[PDB]
């Protein structure tokens, strides 16, 4: 059923399974018209598909074309996404086909349901955690990616870099989440943190700086400090 | 007008024929009902005064063949059974009827109510949905699973409704899943009507049974059904608007009949309030909008 703390080390066993987030497949601005009417531009977007035992980001670039002519589009860009997210699975190996696919918005249950008919046995799950990985647009290198995007594109990525050779899955998905984290509740500060010492850089094929383990611990205190901050600006606490 | 004749009635039981429900006490010189309408379906029903449990019944067509009831003291219950030898029916039906040992089927001339009920209701329609091939009648009661509660356990004792299911492949052309899940007429009017039930008479002919076994058994299965068909038609964006005004019909008419006081077990407020509220046919259903409104406002 749902994915929760109860049943978490599941995410780290040996059963292929993704997470899809689809909070930033539909994007807009909303502005005034020369009438003072207001309407929406829409913006590239993508869907966050991840394994979170091999960190593999399958990263569909959604393109402005798609919504062309479209009506409803927050209710379109669930399947759209369910649409993407079953093209990826009968792209795949039976091998490297997920058992399991767990949606980050419950309302992706229905349209990824609908769409994988076909494939009875992987269960399409919501979750009780709340991920942050809305904030993937906060990694500038995948948010470079979908905005020079000029047609639907599939990029892949190791969302954990090297890490995994240091350290288990378990401990990467939470060093991850400790980021997004950061990155959606103070932006600007969480890149600072991440960049404040120019003799660390981000490796061409990398995402993340190429910080030691030590370094790692304090740029970890440093973002769970960050957050802890905002939440008693937020709170007057 | 024909007549269903009982042998006795050795155990006290609620006896019900159609909408109209009458007791009979134990050993009473209960011998049957006369004067039951021809030209429609009809349903002797039964619930035991000492065992509430099973609610059960038989579903006939006097038009069929000559039918009586007969208490079975090992099975413990009250047996439709079939009379093949014509004039002793007769003479056991006039005896009967000479010393007024027979309730009459109390239809009031003004009163369409069973009609209304059973407008697209067939026997033989019946007999495929219950399967029992060696009589003419057909046995249903309280507890009977339908073939789709089964698959989610005895095949034989089923009930062999039409399976629908709105997230299945049957409901959804693959390449057409949105289109097909957010307006089910595809599924309506293609793999159901054309398809499966051949017109809309037939379609609306299960609607109508699974209604009253729900009513009339408290059969959940049944109930199931039921809405399921509602919501088939009401999900659908293209429905014939002959179809939409008969179902209208249909629908008050069973919502004038049910007992107010089960409304709670026999309308599921999910399925009532889109249908009225948020489908495709939330203005197409005037009549059953404004019986639910006023005699069930609470579930709504
Ligand atoms: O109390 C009763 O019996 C009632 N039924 C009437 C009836 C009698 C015999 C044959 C069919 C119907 C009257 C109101 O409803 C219950």
């Amino acid at each position: 059923g749902a994915m929760n703390s109860s049943n978490y080390a599941e995410l780290f066993n040996n059963d292929i399974k993704l997470f899809v987030d689809d909070t930033n497949v539909y994007r807009v601005t909303v502005h005034k018209t020369f009438e003072g009417n207001v309407a929406t531009k829409a913006i590239n977007g993508c869907i966050f598909t991840l394994n979170p035992k091999t960190g593999h980001l399958f990263l569909k670039i959604i393109h402005t074309s798609v919504w062309a002519g479209q009506k409803r589009l927050s209710q379109l860009a669930k399947w759209k996404t369910a649409e993407e997210v079953s093209a990826l699975v009968r792209s795949l190996p039976k091998e490297e086909q997920p058992k399991q696919i767990i949606v980050t918005r419950k309302a992706m249950l229905d349209p990824l349901e609908v769409h994988m008919l076909d494939f009875p046995n992987i269960a399409i799950r919501p979750t009780e955690l709340r991920l942050p990985f809305s904030a993937a647009m906060s990694i500038d290198k995948l948010s470079d990616v979908v905005m020079k995007a000029t047609e639907p594109q599939m990029v892949l990525f190791n969302i954990y870099d090297d890490w995994l050779d240091r350290i288990s899955s378990y401990t990467a998905f939470s060093r991850l989440t400790l980021l997004l984290r950061a990155l959606k509740t103070n932006e600007e500060s969480a890149k600072m943190i991440l960049l404040s010492d120019p003799t660390i850089t981000i490796k061409s094929y990398h995402l993340w700086p190429s910080f030691t383990d030590e370094q790692w611990i304090t740029i970890e205190s440093q973002m769970r400090d960050l957050i802890l901050t905002e939440y008693g600006r937020k709170y007057n606490v | 007008m024909n007549t269903v004749p009982f042998t006795s009635a050795p155990i006290e039981v609620t006896i019900g024929i159609d909408q109209y429900s009458f007791n009979v006490k134990e050993n009473q010189p209960f011998h049957g009902i006369k004067d039951i309408p021809i030209g429609h379906v009809h349903v002797i029903h039964f619930q035991h005064a000492d065992n509430s449990s099973m609610r059960y019944g038989y579903w006939f067509d006097c038009r069929m063949g000559n039918f009586y009831i007969q208490y079975d003291p090992k099975d413990g219950l009250y047996k439709m059974m079939e009379e093949r030898d014509g004039a002793k029916f007769e003479n056991i039906v006039h005896n009967f009827k000479e010393r007024q040992m027979m309730v009459s089927y109390p239809k009031i001339d003004e009163d369409d109510t069973w009609y209304n009920l059973t407008e697209f209701v067939q026997m033989d329609k019946i007999r495929k949905i219950v399967r029992k091939d060696e009589n003419q009648f057909s046995y249903v009661d309280s507890s009977m699973t339908t073939v789709q509660e089964n698959e989610l356990s005895d095949p034989a004792h089923s009930l062999n409704y039409t399976v629908i299911n709105f997230k299945s492949r049957e409901a959804i052309r693959p390449g057409h899943e949105m289109e097909d899940f957010l307006d089910k007429s595809y599924y309506l009017n293609t793999v159901m009507l054309q398809g499966i039930f051949k017109n809309s008479s037939n379609y609306f002919g299960e609607l109508q049974f699974a209604f009253l076994n729900a009513m009339f058994f408290g059969n959940y299965g049944s109930s199931l059904q039921w809405h399921a068909m509602i919501e088939l038609i009401c999900s659908s964006a293209t429905v014939p608007k002959h179809m939409l005004d008969k179902l209208d019909e249909i629908l008050y008419y069973q919502i004038k009949t049910l007992p107010e006081q089960y409304s709670d077990i026999l309308l599921n407020e999910r399925v009532w309030n889109i249908c009225l509220y948020s489908s495709f046919q939330k203005n197409s259903l005037h009549n059953t909008e404004k019986i639910m409104e006023n005699k069930y406002p609470e579930l709504l």
